[PDB]
């Protein structure tokens, strides 16, 4: 997960690595926080 | 850069440079970006040469630069 303005930083990345890395681009924290969580809750909270 | 009258930018390329590919209140980095244009054009010439002139709009700039270095304070 890499920021949106870093999309044109990718040209020095090796293509053999660039073909190995499913790079996602993001604009906002709300894009990340529904991308990385598992939707169910596991542990009880504090409250 | 040793070039002659065989490649030229319009001011569409100048708008492309000022819009994306530089950010400064001076002309040193603009000089360096135009040097990048001249060196990429000279190497692309000496590998495979075109004929006469070659006009550079905003289409030919990302084929020579690709990489923004100072993204501007829009």
């Amino acid at each position: 997960v890499l920021p949106k303005d870093n999309e044109a930083q990718l040209e020095e990345l090796p293509k053999e690595v660039l073909e190995g890395l499913e790079i996602k681009l993001v604009e906002d924290v709300g894009e990340v926080l529904e991308y990385l969580l598992l939707p169910e809750p596991t542990m009880p909270p504090v409250v | 850069s040793g070039m002659e009258g065989r490649i030229e930018v319009t001011d569409a390329a100048i708008l492309r440079v000022i819009s994306e590919y530089t950010r400064e209140a001076g002309v040193r980095g603009l000089e360096r970006e135009l040097g990048k244009i001249a060196r990429k054009g000279a190497k692309f010439w000496l590998e495979g040469a075109w004929e006469g002139l070659r006009t550079i709009d905003a289409s030919d700039i990302p084929t020579y630069l690709g990489i923004p270095r100072y993204r501007p304070d829009k």
